[PDB]
Order: structure tokens, then C-alpha cells, then sequence
């Protein structure tokens, strides 16, 4: 049924839709290509939303709220347990 | 150019101005960027410091999770530790002692065979260490393993992608979701990912890091990097089947719940001939390939472990 060459991976317990790879050619090990060549030669986790341009998303109020919230306390906790040892200038 | 980046880093985390003379950007990546800086230590000497600026879209648990790995496991056995960390809202910067390091591509075809044993030796120390805490690194590759050839010093870095074993001694790792479920998991490099990861296996153990170490060793033995050049997971798998055999891969994947179909059967390769043809280098002992074979065990249950690897005959007498 599937044009060749192909690879199919199925979860044996149905926990997944199968997924597929179809290529022109299967990989082939090229011993002739020169060293060191291979012989085979977004999303904000905070706001749980995709974006296109980071710069703008960072200024958006959804993000600016989170950025300014109390959420970073778990970071803060780990941090206030380390020992500062650099010189700080005024 | 980078002048703007640097300037903006000071704009982002005001407190850095007090402490660091930021000299240069040394790396960029999907999830962070790394700068070189100089600071003064209360104890007297001036220190070179790497500043890793995380991407402000990072979840707080992910940030804290990375940081906790560095605090608990880091600072010992060729694992990177942490001096201090600075935040200003969503901008976090981790400070680390700085290790001047080589490009892998560079030293690749110039290391003596002895330096290869030493390199592998030192990478398994690091993985023994993180594995004791139940840390699954998930992005072991040469660029995350800093090597200074002159000083013979080593350092595993980057826990920005880590997960825990179900019994992790690292509390925050338990809040990181696995790719199997779809905080969010972070994608790693296809060419260093083990077949159980490529096939989306819900059970993912520290064995996945051992396979990655195998791939590194394959590159060292064969003189080729990147060994597996693939941009998606299945391409990577198809390349693996070309090396380790499609039958062998199909069988092994049955043991972890995955049914793999492949339309072109390809036999397993002898690892010695493969590496020799792709290339102390006159008398590479059998033990080397034997170890590579155990690292690139298609079965994650039988794959050799970091502490087992350190006892391999390949490593007498060190
Ligand atoms: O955490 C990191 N992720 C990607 C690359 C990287 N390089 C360093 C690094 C470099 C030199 N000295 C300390 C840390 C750290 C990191
Ligand atoms: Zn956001």
C-alpha cells in the first residue's frame, strides 16, 4: 500500500497513531566521501501559546504579567541557597 | 553586532553591571546563549566566568530544575557546577567557572588513541555522577561535553533538557513532562537520540544517555562527525538500522513495545571494519569495538551503564 522505500513505527498497545518516513533513497553508507563528513551526507512555555516574533511576544501583556508575577519563587528559593563570592561594585 | 547583544544583557539583568565585565558571546542555542565574562573574587584572584542567559520564554520550573541539577550533581567528576545565578523578572543568568575548550570538529582527526580512552573515560565519570541522582541528561553530544586538551580537563554542561528517572534524587525533575505525553519536554538532536527515544517510547531511562555516549565514541573511532546527519527522528532511525541492522532493530523494538516496519532489509555491520574503512591507531584493541557494541545496544535494558562502562577491559589500567 505504501510507496517504497518506507519506514513505519506503530505503538503495539495503540497509545499512538503510527508514524512514517518515506525517502527517495534509503540511507547508504558512503565510505568514499572524505573525512570528517557523515557517511550519510516558537512556543512560550510560560504563556502556553505559540508566537511568530519573540520581540513582540515579550512586550505582550499576557507575557509581561507572568514575567512580573510570583511564579519565579521556586527559582528564587534555589538561588538564595547559593553562596555569592564575587566582588560587587556600587 | 554582539555589542548590541551584550548591551541588552546588561539592560535585561541590571545587577550584572556591578559584577561582570562581559567580554564576548561564545555560543547561541535554541534555549539559551552563553557569554564570556571577567569578575573579581572576594578571595583575591580575577576569574573568567561563563554566563548562560536563558530564553525568557522558559518555564520557571524548567529554570529551577536546571539550576538544581547544577547545585546538587555539579562541581565534581567532570560535571559543571554553578557559582551564582541572577534574575530580573523573566531573565535568568547562570554563572559558571569558564573552561576554555576545543571544537570537536577540530581535534576530531588529530587525537592520539590514548586521548580517546581518556576522553571516554572522563565522559563516563560524569555520567556515573549524574546517573546516581537519577538525572536523564537527554542531550549528550560533543558540544555539551567541554574538553580542554592542554589541561586535560572535562565538563558535562547543559541540564536545560533533563528529565528524571521515576525515583530521581532531584525533586524538581518530577514536574518535567515526557515527550511521550506531548513543564513541556524539549527536543534534542536526532543524531544522538537512542532508538527508544526516536520511536517515542514512554519509558525513558538513563540508558538513553549511554547510547549518546556510544555515538560520540563511534565518531571518535570512525573519524566522522556528525556521524548521523538527520533532521527528523525516523531519518535518524533509518540511518541507525543501516549500521546496526534492520532485523536487529525490529527485534529490539518489540522488547519495548514498538512495532517497526521497514521495506528494505539491511544487515548489521561489523563495527571494526566499519570504523577502520571510515578512517596507537594501528593497534586499536578489540575491547574498543566490544565496548562500542555494548554502548550501541539496541536494547535499553541490556545497554551497558556508566558504572559498568568504567569497569570495561577497554579501561585497564587507569
Ligand atoms: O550550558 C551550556 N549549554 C550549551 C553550551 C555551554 N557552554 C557552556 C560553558 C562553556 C564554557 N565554560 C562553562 C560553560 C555552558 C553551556
Ligand atoms: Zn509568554
Amino acid at each position: 500500500r505504501l510507496k517504497k522505500p518506507f519506514v513505519k513505527v506503530e505503538d503495539m498497545s495503540q497509545l499512538y497513531r503510527p508514524f512514517y518516513l518515506q525517502l527517495t533513497n534509503m540511507p547508504f553508507i558512503n565510505y568514499s566521501i572524505q573525512k570528517p563528513c557523515s557517511p550519510f551526507d516558537g512556543y512560550c512555555e510560560c504563556c502556553l501559546q505559540k508566537y511568530e516574533d519573540l520581540e513582540t511576544h515579550l512586550l505582550s501583556e499576557q507575557h509581561r504579567n507572568f514575567a512580573q508575577s510570583n511564579q519565579y519563587q521556586v527559582v528564587d528559593d534555589i538561588v538564595s541557597k547559593l553562596v555569592f563570592d564575587f566582588v560587587e561594585y556600587e | 553586532g554582539v555589542k548590541k547583544d551584550i548591551e541588552k544583557l546588561y539592560e535585561a539583568v541590571p545587577q550584572l553591571s556591578n559584577v561582570f565585565k562581559i567580554e564576548d558571546k561564545i555560543g547561541e542555542g535554541t534555549f539559551s546563549s552563553v557569554y564570556l565574562a571577567t569578575a573579581q573574587l572576594q578571595v583575591g584572584p580575577e576569574e573568567k566566568i561563563a554566563l548562560k542567559h536563558l530564553i525568557p520564554t522558559s518555564h520557571p520550573i524548567r529554570i529551577a530544575a536546571e539550576l538544581q541539577c547544577l547545585t546538587v550533581a555539579g562541581g565534581q567528576d567532570n560535571v559543571m557546577g554553578v557559582k551564582y545565578c541572577f534574575r530580573k523578572n523573566d531573565h535568568v543568568v547562570i554563572a559558571m567557572p569558564y573552561l576554555e575548550h576545543e571544537s570537536f570538529l577540530d581535534i576530531l582527526n588529530s587525537l592520539s588513541f590514548q586521548e580517546v580512552r581518556e576522553y571516554m573515560l572522563n565522559l563516563f565519570k560524569a555520567l556515573k555522577r549524574i546517573h546516581q541522582f537519577g538525572i536523564v541528561h537527554r542531550d549528550v553530544k560533543p558540544s555539551n561535553f567541554l574538553y580542554n586538551r592542554r589541561l586535560k580537563k572535562y565538563a558535562l554542561v547543559d541540564f536545560g533538557l533533563a528529565q528524571g528517572t521515576h525515583d530521581t534524587k532531584i525533586e524538581l525533575l518530577k514536574f518535567v513532562q515526557s515527550e511521550a505525553q506531548q513543564v513541556a519536554p524539549r527536543a534534542g538532536t536526532p543524531g544522538f537520540r537512542a532508538p527508544e527515544v526516536l520511536t517515542k517510547c514512554p519509558n525513558q531511562t538513563t540508558a538513553i544517555d549511554m547510547w549518546s555516549a556510544g555515538v560520540i565514541f563511534l565518531s571518535l573511532l570512525s573519524g566522522r562527525y556528525p556521524f548521523y546527519k538527520a533532521s527528523d527522528d525516523l531519518t535518524a532511525l533509518a540511518q541507525i538500522m543501516t549500521i546496526r541492522g534492520s532485523r536487529e532493530t525490529i527485534q529490539a523494538a518489540k522488547t519495548f513495545g514498538k512495532s517497526i516496519l521497514c521495506s528494505k532489509e539491511v544487515p548489521a555491520q561489523d563495527l571494526r571494519k566499519l570504523c577502520e574503512r571510515l578512517r596507537g591507531w594501528n593497534e586499536v584493541p578489540d575491547e574498543a569495538y566490544d565496548l562500542l557494541d555494548k554502548l550501541l545496544d539496541l536494547n535499553p535494558a541490556s545497554r551497558i551503564t556508566a558504572e559498568e562502562a568504567l569497569l570495561h577491559p577497554f579501561f585497564k589500567d587507569m
